[PDB]
This record gives C-alpha cells, structure tokens and sequence, in this order.
RNA sequence: UAGCGGCGAGCGAACGGGGAGCAGCCCAGAGCCUGAAUCAGUGUGUGUGUUAGUGGAAGCGUCUGGAAAGGCGCGCGAUACAGGGUGACAGCCCCGUACACAAAAAUGCACAUGCUGUGAGCUCGAUGAGUAGGGCGGGACACGUGGUAUCCUGUCUGAAUAUGGGGGGACCAUCCUCCAAGGCUAAAUACUCCUGACUGACCGAUAGUGAACCAGUACCGUGAGGGAAAGGCGAAAAGAACCCCGGCGAGGGGAGUGAAAAAGAACCUGAAACCGUGUACGUACAAGCAGUGGGAGCACGCUUAGGCGUGUGACUGCGUACCUUUUGUAUAAUGGGUCAGCGACUUAUAUUCUGUAGCAAGGUUAACCGAAUAGGGGAGCCGAAGGGAAACCGAGUCUUAA
C-alpha cells in the first residue's frame, strides 16, 4: 500500500503561505522563509496582547495628566482625591471625558479638591 | 424454544445454548476480522538495497570534491535506489481457539433468531436446474438476498443458483461466520437445521 | 448485525508507538532515544549480561552440582489423578495409557495433592507416607 | 528463532519457589588456611540472587 | 574532477602546522 | 535440553514420539530341471491427453447529451451476471462465457498383444585381507584431546575366519544385538532459463525490472566493466482547403474541422519556484531579522438618517532568523540558493509484562489428513508441589549427631 505525498503536501504548504499575505520578499513566496515568519508573526502577537493593555493604559494616565494639570491639580493627586472621595471611574472612562466633555471633567476635579481639602 | 417452520407450520425443538445465548460482540468481532485475515494472499515484494541491479562502486571519492559522502548508488536515499524496509511475501493468517470459533457461531446463529432473519422449512428443491426457477420460487418467498443451507447440496440447487449473484447456496458443514452476517436472510432446511447443532456441540 | 457494525471491546486495540513524525507526537526526532552514545545508534547496545568490563555476575560466582541422568525418568502424581486412570488399577503402563506420564517414565510417586474418593489398587509404585493414609481412608490398597 | 541460554550462567543459578534464584557464595576455593572458620562456615549455605542483580540474572536465563 | 590547485599546494594548505 | 567451550563469545545433539511415502534384490557357484518370473527394445491394437478449431441464449420506447451503455417506463435469458470492447456506466450491440462437440498427420501416457534379448524354481556349497585393529600426524562427529567411545586416512605395521568377528561413549567381565572389507534400487524431497491458465488489502511512469518508449540501447572506459533519460491530441485525422503579413522563411492572424483548437501535433489535467504586463495605494530628510500592537489618509464596494467589508500603510511602542550541538548562540560555531517529487524505528521468529476475549484445575494443539478458514490429529507444551549437588524425601525438605 504505496501513499503518494504530493495532494497532502501541498495543502499543508498553500495554508502557510496564505496566512503570509503582504510580506516582503521570500516572506510571502518561498515556504522555508514563510514558515518562519508566520511563526514568529504569531509570538508577537500573543506577546502583543498583553502589552497592548500595557500601552493604552500608559496613554489614559497621560491625557488624565494633561487634563488635570488643566485645572490646577496633577494626577497623582488628582487620582488620591478620587479614592478619598469613593469614585471609581476607572482610567479609560476619565480620559474620554477629558477630551469630550471638559464640563463633566472639571466637576470631577472639584470634588478630588473638595476631599482631598 | 422452538422455532416455527413454513412448510407445514410445525416447530423444530433446538438447544438454547445454540440458538438462544446473549450476543457476544466483541468474541463475533474477533472471529469475522480473523476470517478476512486468512482470505489474503500477501503476494508481494519489493527490493532492498541489495538487490537493487547496480554496483559496489563509490560514486565519488570520499573526501575532497565538496559533494556529500555517498558509498553507493543503491542507497534508499537515492532516486531508483532500493525500499529501506522492503516487503516480503507474509502469511497474514490468526488463530482462531475451537472453542471461541464454536462460541461466535451460536452468538451469530441465535442473533438471526432475534432478529427474525433466520427462516426454518424442510421444503427447499427445484425440479430442473433452471436460474428462472429458483428466481421465481424465491419470488413468491419474498426473498431477494438469502442464503440457502441443506443437509446434502443438490446439483439442481447448486446450478440453478449460480447465476443469481445476491443467492448463495451451501452445505451445513461449509457454514461460515461471515457469510452469516453478509446476507439478509438465511433459510435453513429442518434437516440443517439438526446437522448444524451435532457440529456446534 | 451487519458487517458494518461490529465493534471491538474497549481498550483492546492500543495503537502502537510511530516515532520520529513530528513535535506534537512526543516521540519525534529522536525516537525516545536521547541524545548520542552507544545505545542511541542503530544496532546499538551491549550484550545480555554485560557490566561496563567488570567482571560480570555469572563469572564473579563458582559453579555447582551435577545434572542427574535419573531425574529426567521420574514423575510425580497426585491423588486426584488416580480417578483417571482406566479400570482402577494404577501402575506404570496404566498412567501413560490415560496420559498421564511421559511414555519414557520409569519411576513414579503418589504424593498428597488432592483427594481421592474411590478405592483404587496402587501397584508398583512409590507411595509417600502422607499418601499411603490418604489412599487408604478411601478403601484402597497398596502393593509393590 | 529460538532465544538461547547463557549457558555458562545456567551453571550457576538455579531457580527456586517463588521465581527467586540461589547461588554458591565467592571465596571458598582457595587461601582458606588463612581465612576464619567463622567467615569458612558463614559461605557453605547457598544464598539468593539480590534485588539489584535480578535484572542481569533474569535477562540471561529466559527458560529457566 | 580532481581538487583545485590551491587546495592541494602544501604551502597554502599547511600554513599552521 | 544433555553436552562442547580462552567453560568466554558462542556452538548445540541423540534416544524416544507423531506424520508424508513405502520395496526389495543381485554377484563372489555347482548340479537338477530349462527358458517358468521380471525387466529392456521394437511392432500392432484400444482408450486418453497435447499440437489448429465448431456451435454457443435473450431489448426497445422516451429524457439529457457531441455521442447513451446513464435517468425514467415496460420486457426477456441464465448450467452463461468470468472478463474485454463499443462516442459516458451494457446479462440481452460485439468478442467471449457456462455447456456441448471436433483431428488427415505427428506425439506423451496408460493398458493389452506379437517378436527379440533377459532367466524363474529347488538342492548343496561358499560368505569380499594389506582388510579390521595398532603406532605417529591431521580431519569429521554438537563433542576444541579431554577420562574420549565411533567414523576417514598421509605414513609405518598388521589379524581371526560363524568352534569366528563388530558394537553397546575410557577400560574389564557377563549379557544383548548385528555380520565390515562387492554392488544395484521407485516414492515422499530440492529447484525454475522456459510454456499455459488463473490470482493479488502488490506498483502505476522519480513507482514497478536497469528497460511500459527500437534498453543492456545512447553514452563512458585500452579493457574487464559501468550504464542512462524518454508514456498520454481526439470518439474518429475529421492532422487545419483557401486568404493575409513575412525571406517562395520561422512565426502569427482569420476561415474551416470538432463537443472542445486556451484539444494544433513542443498537443489530457496544467500546481510551485522563476519572469512579466495592467490597475489601486505607498515610497526620493530616511537608519537595523522587515513583523507585531495602535493608526491617519486614499481607492473600490456596500447601506442608509451610521459605519461596515476589501486593498494599501505616513507616523508611533516593542522586537538581534530557523535547525543542530552545548554550561551557554543574534552569534563572526554547524546546515540549507529556492521550488516540486522521493527520503529514516520495519519484518520474521522466540521470550516477559500490560490490556482484552474464551475456557477454566485445567488450557491448547503442531506436522499432517481433509469436497479444505469447517472437521479430525492431544505427538507434545504450559499449569495444578516443593526441598536437595544428587541418591532421595515430600506439605515439607536441606543443613547437622540433633
Ligand atoms: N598552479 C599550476 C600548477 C599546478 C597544477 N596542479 C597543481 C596542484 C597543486 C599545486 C600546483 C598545481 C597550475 O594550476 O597550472
Ligand atoms: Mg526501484
Ligand atoms: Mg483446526
Ligand atoms: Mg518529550
Ligand atoms: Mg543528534
Ligand atoms: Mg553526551
Ligand atoms: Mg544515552
Ligand atoms: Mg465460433
Ligand atoms: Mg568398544
Ligand atoms: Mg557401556
Ligand atoms: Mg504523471
Ligand atoms: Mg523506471
Ligand atoms: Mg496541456
Ligand atoms: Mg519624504
Ligand atoms: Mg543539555
Ligand atoms: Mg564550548
Ligand atoms: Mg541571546
Ligand atoms: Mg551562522
Ligand atoms: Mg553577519
Ligand atoms: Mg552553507
Ligand atoms: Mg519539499
């Protein structure tokens, strides 16, 4: 019972090469060259996943800085008024009203200032 | 129990041991897969290293031409070189244990009674070996698919169904597990019916 | 029932190990081998008994005893195989008749293995002592 | 084919009740001037294979 | 064919002995 | 297994049992009586096989289609539904098949018969000498010189003749068994250059033979010798009349054939590497395993009272390939130019453990026989009892005087 590779080969072959869509060069054109880089295209992005939480957070903490510094208080402060005061708006929501509404962000400066007084 | 007939609505008094046991399906199983396993041939061989027609001679000296070491062009690594683990004919045939042989046929045998595929009469001839005969005999059963054992095979019998590629017509002693599985139907003659018990203890 | 429809007894049919096909399977690319040395190469390892030079166990240790030409002509019988044998008289050529005995046996003893319950007329034979009663307590009788 | 004894080893263990094996104790052949009659007396009885040595014997003598 | 000349002069080859 | 063995690696019987097949004779010599068995050769007859052959059943309507053997409807043959072909898949179109027949001539068997050579039976007698055995050296016996029986002989010797000789594993005695030194003999057994039929959980063009093809060829070597690559238009050549550009070219564009010509001979299908043309986006102030997470703009589609899909990706955070070998590799250690195809834990037979099925103090047969995966065959093997070096003893036994 002699089995012939080449239909089974060639399917496990076309599924690598499709996910290696856009590359440069070999990257997209030679299997040796678009194995390795689907593999490691896939390290990054699991590697990614965490760090994209890393990121956006590192950039709530900056608008929320900026904001803040805006109404005479800075962040440090003005995230311990917060707690003192028991609101617990987390950072994504604080830096949304910080760029969309400037009205709603400065009553929540006042009443850090008021606890925190 | 007893199973009914249909030639004169009478009943023939068999063993329950034979025709009454549990199905056993894992010992049956063991049987029809050994029984496919003796109907192979195994007639086939391919060449090894050694005897692939070719030379002893190194392809190229072993040192110094920047190619990779190679002692001999009959290596399995080389196109139109030898299988690495190349067959030879082998005998593909099991044991089968007497007693366990014995036991699948009286599982399969009282299966067919339960599942009322088993048909007893003590009537089943044809008077000229004719194919359209036994076809229209067969026809007024309500038979289609069917194997016919008797006591002693009858030449009219035999050749009347030789052309009838769904019928098959046998002898109580050339009864096997896989064809008793295969058919749709097995009618039995009354006097196979007795032969087959004697031969199943 | 159909040919289609048999299944075997579960955990029957364990598949057999297939090394060198892959990371996944557990056994690839090196067959359950480690890594390299006598015993990883094909046709490696060493022979029964071996010890690395030291001087192996079945030369370390003297040799004892004697084979004995006799021993291979004597058997043994039990009390329960007396009911065996044909018309209740036990002797040598009665035992290898009901095949009991190998045809090449020349002594015999009955020792207490078993129970007897019939009388039976022991004949030629050694008998042990713990036989001797057993045999009797059931209405035999022995003689040389 | 058939596995064959080693049958130097054959000459050396005998197997007993319970699928253990014995054999004659080392250095009683020779100096025995020189050696205790303690030591002499303790090395006349026959002993048993250890269990750090039954996988060497067992592997030798497969009909025994 | 036969080894490139420079790879069979001893002068060239053996220049660490 | 018993044994042999630097008692190592290893080598490895016989006796006895079950089977297949079965067959016994002649010379070393005279007489009586003859040709009486048997075999060999030839001739003829009879039967039978081989080498060419003969006959061999039974289907049309309609739908799709280039074409019907297919779908659907209604029939018939079958001792024939093995197989192959036919414009797609045919029991009934063809060749066949089951079955039934056939030989002028040559030949293989088996008988019978004729002839030729052969001699059958009885009585009495004889009973294989440089031989058996020995000394020395080697070889074969499972047996390596060992305590080594038996066989063979290069060399030197050397008997007794049924009132006698050989063997029974050193050797001797008793007993048992058989007659060397002359010869012939069927079957069961081994094999396949070659012929025929059939079969395959064998291959299907880098496989299977080295060779599906004008292959042991081309080609290579002084030579012995080594030794390739290369299959497929179509159902049918209907293999492209004629016109046009061109060199009375190559090549192409039409026309025509065809179901199809992007089936056009470099011809079924026609993948990937590799090379191009067209369109959308990006790209000429910008530094690195070339991705990944975020992300504007643009282009094309969608669908609505919107932002979704596809392509691209300015800018930005993080980010030094893979295999191998190592204490440890981005390593400036190994390996790989890339693609497609092939390429490495198998097979047989013993043995132990695990799972599972059967039967269970029992389980199971091997060769073989068999109208044959059935049934028979229990020869054997393993288990139910051990201790001892062994004789021996035995639910005990060895140790020891205990
Ligand atoms: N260098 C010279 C001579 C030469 C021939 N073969 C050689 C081998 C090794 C050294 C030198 C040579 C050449 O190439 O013609
Ligand atoms: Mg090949
Ligand atoms: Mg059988
Ligand atoms: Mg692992
Ligand atoms: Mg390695
Ligand atoms: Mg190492
Ligand atoms: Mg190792
Ligand atoms: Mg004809
Ligand atoms: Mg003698
Ligand atoms: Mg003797
Ligand atoms: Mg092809
Ligand atoms: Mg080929
Ligand atoms: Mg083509
Ligand atoms: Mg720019
Ligand atoms: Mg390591
Ligand atoms: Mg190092
Ligand atoms: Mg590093
Ligand atoms: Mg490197
Ligand atoms: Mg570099
Ligand atoms: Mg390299
Ligand atoms: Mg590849």
């Amino acid at each position: 019972a002699r089995v012939k590779r080449g239909v089974i080969a060639r399917a496990r072959h076309k599924k690598i090469l499709k996910q290696a869509k856009g590359y440069y060069g070999a990257r997209s054109r030679v299997y040796r060259v678009a194995f390795q880089a689907v593999i490691k295209a896939g390290q990054y992005a699991y590697r990614d996943r965490r760090q994209r939480k890393r990121q956006f957070r590192q950039l709530w903490i900056a608008r929320i800085n900026a904001a803040a510094r805006q109404n005479g208080i800075s962040y440090s402060k003005f995230i311990n008024g917060l707690k003192k005061a028991s609101v617990e708006i987390d950072r994504k929501i604080l830096a949304d009203i910080a760029v969309f509404d400037k009205v709603a962000f400065t009553a929540l400066v006042e009443k850090a200032k008021a606890a925190l007084a | 129990m007893e199973l009914v007939l249909k030639d004169a609505q009478s009943a023939l008094t068999v063993s329950e041991t034979t025709f009454g046991r549990d199905f056993n399906e894992a010992l049956v199983h063991q049987v029809v897969v050994a029984y496919a396993a003796g109907a192979r041939q195994g007639t086939r061989a391919q060449k090894t290293r050694a005897e692939v027609t070719g030379s002893g001679k190194k392809p190229w000296r072993q040192k110094g031409t920047g190619r990779a070491r190679s002692g001999s062009i009959k290596s399995p690594i080389w196109r139109s070189g030898g299988v690495t683990f190349a067959a030879r004919p082998q005998d593909h045939s099991q044991k089968v244990n007497k007693k366990m042989y014995r036991g699948a046929l009286k599982s399969i045998l009282s299966e067919l009674v339960r599942q009322d595929r088993l048909i007893v009469v003590e009537k089943f001839s044809v008077e000229a070996p004719k194919t359209k005969l036994l076809a229209q005999k067969l026809k007024d059963m309500a038979l289609e698919d069917v194997l016919i054992i008797t006591g002693e095979l009858d030449e009219n019998l035999f050749l009347a169904a030789r052309n009838l590629h769904k019928v098959d017509v046998r002898d109580a002693t050339g009864i096997d597990p896989v064809s008793l599985i295969a058919f749709d139907k097995v009618v039995m003659t009354a006097d196979a019916v007795k032969q087959v018990e004697e031969m199943l203890a | 029932m159909r040919l289609n429809t048999l299944s075997p007894a579960e955990g029957s049919k364990k598949a057999g190990k297939r090394l060198g096909r892959g990371i996944g399977s557990g056994l690839g690319k090196t067959g359950g081998r480690g890594h390299k040395g006598q015993k990883s190469r094909s046709g490696g390892g060493v022979r029964r008994g071996f010890e690395g030079g030291q001087m192996p166990l079945y030369r370390r240790l003297p040799k004892f005893g004697f084979t004995s030409r006799k021993a291979a002509i004597t058997a043994e019988i039990r009390l329960s195989d007396l009911a065996k044998v044909e018309g209740g008289v036990v002797d040598l050529n009665t035992l290898k008749a009901a095949n009991i005995i190998g045809i090449q046996i020349e002594f015999a003893k009955v020792i207490l293995a078993g129970e007897v319950t019939t009388p039976v007329t022991v004949r030629g034979l050694r008998v042990t002592k713990g036989a001797r009663a057993a045999i009797e307590a059931a209405g035999g009788k022995i003689e040389e | 084919p058939k596995i064959k004894t080693v049958r130097g080893a054959a000459k050396r263990f005998k197997k007993t009740g319970k699928g253990g094996f014995k054999h004659k104790h080392a250095n009683l052949r020779h100096i025995l001037t020189k050696k205790a009659t303690k030591r002499k007396r303790h090395l006349r009885p026959k002993a048993m294979v250890s269990k750090g040595d039954l996988g060497l014997v067992i592997a030798c003598l497969p009909y025994a | 064919v036969t080894s490139k000349w420079f790879n069979i002069d001893n002068k060239i080859v053996d220049h660490r002995p």
